[PDB]
């Protein structure tokens, strides 16, 4: 007996060779591959298949190879692949991706992810699942902003801030012993992962390693702190002992140095380079030119994703109302003009889209959207292929590699680049379950269901009173993931080796899973999947005009992005 | 081109299920009274007592239907389906509890299914 | 006046469903939550005026077109439900296929 496949698709998810649109854009992903058994499909519901004696066994106790979760008919989109399987959860980690099922009477179920009586199942037939992403870029400034990062697909949130304190909306920078244990011990209401940064300036090594100490999972570097040569030099010396990330917003004002000055205060050490266009901070105007090199992990926010009509003008007029700048004082005009560039921010979609920036990430609150970081990745991408065409690796009519190149920017990037890559960041066999579903006509805007540590967090669900949850008013709403002390076990906080050590979180008394920072001082460039270029940027000083490659870099900026006016209420 | 938000294009051809496996067609007959609906993946032996049907070419296999539909038995209806083969390790537990154990036993299966008043065995 | 969880959710409903009919009526095509949003008032309203299930589930299918709504809007909304109380209580309706 035969399925013809556009009823297969409707059954169970599309398979090898069928492509899916990504929510409104241009962008097509193509099945790769499928770890099902044609006609032993797992489902679940009134006389389907994972029923006891049947797809379900009936036989085995939870330790013996039954998962806790089963997503059936996953259609996953990540940096390792793009392709149909069932994805098994155990202990709050993903344990097994391939086929679940009962061995008793299905042909190729993985041995590790058979449905047993403890098991719960999760229909992802028709669904898109991705990693939760992962924000490096993080202002602590309201707490209204963790519902706004989950309903767009953020899991794990990085930075620092202690509420609106001007150094917070400033930087991502929670300073000191007392303000880190404090939102240490504030974190543990938070439903999202956390890792928080410690002000990474000083000129003495004590001052910012008891910070590390204390409960920090790696440092901020701002200008508005002196992005100096020595704070520069004291945070990466306290970093490679700590083994933890540094992230740097560079002189802007070239105070006391230039960009080559910079750089050579790093001297080949690792370092995030945050907002590396430079529109959100940095050495003026030619910071964009540190995501060429070998030791630089460069990141954009996402106000200036992509490139667009009102981009300039809204950025100009932000500036200026952040800074207090006035039209009238000469000397704000002109750092103003020096800052907000559309040669930089044209060439910045490009370096995108070549593999140049490696990760995306918000900004939060203090010039970055909360959730917005998936959202402008995928309108980048579209972008891009509208400019550009459909990229020379491509195959078969599909964007595969691009969605691979771009799907990486926001989850095993960032994770490798803050050393928490062996937790999360990606959909693998040992990593923690954080995992989105999407409808593909929602894909990138509105997550459906968020789950965290293998239990759902956040969903878009209707009526409480209703006699179903699917009437309306539909909306993004906190479930039992979030609730009580599950809170605790669905997240991570994320600390330093030493604070670890030290029994920082029984000194707190912090519940929360503890995620430890690691390996993130011996990765460069080479280590970002798919955005692993290095080459020579070079940033004209007169016109800000890029060349890579002997090539100027310029794009025009769109009057209009899909994901937007036809999703969005405001 | 009309853009419909997240649509499939689905590739060309057919998605062929169970392929490779033994296929049986048999006549089944509901005797009771109220309808029976089985579903793709119940070992066929141990349905219903009221359905009649040769019970032995029922051991070790299910329908031959896409996996999670099911065939439907309106009261007196009488109709040909066709079986595939079981997978796996061919082994069914609980269910009616006719089988507990290898498929392979069908002496066993169909002493206990007579027994029962499992309607067919021969 | 006693408001129950429920009641205090769907006023927003009406607020939204108040929103998308300006914007309607300034010649706006609609985008999907203002199309959802005013299909579920025009039923919530529709119960509260006394109509039956089975009248809503017809007119539900017949107060937005494809001209009133952008491209790709109809294809994204495969039905859209409410729960309403009707003289004989709460009710659901469901309008399947709202837009063509
Ligand atoms: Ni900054
Ligand atoms: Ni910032």
């Amino acid at each position: 007996m035969k399925i013809n496949r556009q009823q297969y698709a409707e059954s169970y998810g599309p398979t090898v060779g069928d492509e899916v649109r990504l929510a409104d854009t241009d962008l097509w992903i193509e099945v790769e591959k499928d770890y099902t058994t044609y006609g032993d499909e797992v489902n679940f519901g009134g006389g389907k298949v994972l029923r006891e004696g049947m797809g379900e066994n009936g036989t085995y106790t939870r330790t013996e190879n039954v998962l806790d979760l089963l997503l059936t008919n996953a259609l996953i989109l990540d940096y390792t692949g793009i392709y149909k399987a069932d994805i098994g959860v155990k202990d709050g980690y993903i344990v097994g991706i391939g086929k679940g099922g009962n061995p008793d009477i299905m042909d190729g179920v993985t041995p590790n992810m058979i449905v047993g009586t403890a098991t719960e199942v999760i229909a992802a037939e028709g669904k898109i699942v991705t990693a939760g992403g992962i924000d490096t870029h993080v202002h602590f400034i309201n707490p209204d902003q963790v519902d706004v990062a989950l309903a767009n697909g953020i899991t794990t949130l990085f930075g620092g801030g202690t509420g609106p304190a001007e150094g917070s909306k400033a930087t991502t920078v929670t300073p000191g012993p007392w303000n880190i244990e404090k939102m240490l011990k504030s974190t543990e209401g938070l439903p999202i992962n956390v890792g928080i940064l410690g002000k990474g300036h000083g000129s003495s090594i004590a001052p910012i390693m008891e910070q590390i100490d204390a409960g920090a999972a790696g440092l901020k570097i701002h200008e508005d702190w002196g992005a100096t040569p020595a704070s520069i030099d004291r945070s990466l010396t306290v970093a490679d002992e700590a083994d933890v990330q540094v992230a740097i917003h560079s002189d802007t004002l070239n105070e006391a140095g230039f960009l080559e000055d910079t750089l050579r205060a790093i001297n080949g050490r690792v370092i995030h380079s945050f907002h590396v266009e430079g529109a959100g901070g940095g050495h003026a105007p030619d910071i964009m030119a540190m995501a060429g090199h070998p030791n630089v992990l460069p990141s954009s926010t996402n106000p200036t994703r992509p490139f667009t009509v009102n981009t300039i003008d809204e950025h100009l007029d932000m500036l200026m109302v952040c800074h207090h700048l006035k039209n009238n004082i000469p000397e704000d005009v002109a750092f103003a003009d020096s800052r907000i560039r559309p040669e930089t921010i044209a060439a910045e979609d490009i370096l995108h889209d070549l593999g140049i920036i490696s990760m995306m990430s918000t900004d939060a609150l203090a010039m970055g959207r909360a959730g917005e970081m998936v959202l402008r990745t995928w309108q980048t991408a579209d972008k891009m292929k509208k400019q550009r065409g459909p990229l020379a690796e491509e195959k078969n009519g599909s964007d595969n590699f691009r969605l691979k190149r771009y799907v990486s920017k926001y989850t095993i990037n960032p994770a490798i680049a803050q050393g928490i890559a062996h937790e999360v960041g990606s959909i693998e066999e040992g990593k923690f379950a954080d995992l989105v579903l999407w409808e593909p006509k929602f894909f990138g805007v509105k997550a459906d269901r968020v789950i965290k540590g293998g239990i759902i967090a956040y969903a878009q669900i209707g009526d409480p009173s209703a006699s179903i949850p699917t009437p309306q008013p539909v909306m993004g709403r906190r479930m039992y993931g979030t609730v009580g002390d599950l809170i605790h076990d669905t997240n991570i906080t994320f600390m330093s080796k030493s604070s670890i050590q030290q029994g920082v979180p029984a000194k707190l008394g912090l519940k929360r899973r503890i995620g430890t920072v690691k390996n993130c001082r011996n990765i460069g460039k080479k280590d970002m999947k798919w955005n692993d270029v290095t080459t020579d940027i070079d940033i004209n000083p007169e016109t800000y005009e890029v060349k890579v490659d002997g090539e100027v870099l310029t794009c025009e900026p769109v009057k209009e992005l899909p994901m937007a006016q036809r999703y969005f209420l405001f | 081109n009309y853009i419909v938000p997240g649509e499939y294009r689905v590739a060309e051809g057919e998605i062929e299920i169970n392929a490779g496996r033994e296929k049986t067609t048999i006549r089944v007959s509901n005797t009771g009274d109220r309808p029976i609906q089985v579903g793709s993946h119940i070992h066929f032996v141990e349905v219903n007592k009221e359905l009649l049907f040769d019970r032995a070419e029922g051991i070790g296999r299910r329908l031959n239907i896409p996996s999670g539909t099911a065939a439907r038995f309106e009261p007196g209806e009488e109709m040909e389906v066709e079986l595939t083969e079981l997978g796996g390790n061919r082994e069914v537990f609980g269910i009616s509890d006719l089988t507990n154990g290898s498929v392979d036993n069908k002496e066993l299966i169909l002493q206990r299914a007579k027994e029962l008043g499992y309607k067919g065995v021969e | 006046m006693h408001l129950n969880p429920a009641e205090k959710e769907k006023l927003q409903i009406f607020l939204a469903s108040e929103l998308l009919l300006r914007r309607k009526a300034r010649g706006l095509k609609l985008n999907y939550p203002e199309a959802v949003a005013i299909i579920t008032s025009f039923i919530m309203e529709g119960a509260r005026d006394g109509k039956t299930v089975a009248m809503l589930m017809e007119e539900g299918k017949h107060v937005l077109t494809r001209d009133d709504v952008m491209e790709g809007v109809p294809e994204m909304i495969d039905d859209i439900q409410a729960e309403a109380t009707f003289p004989d209580g709460t009710k659901l309706v469901t309008v399947h296929n709202p837009i063509s």
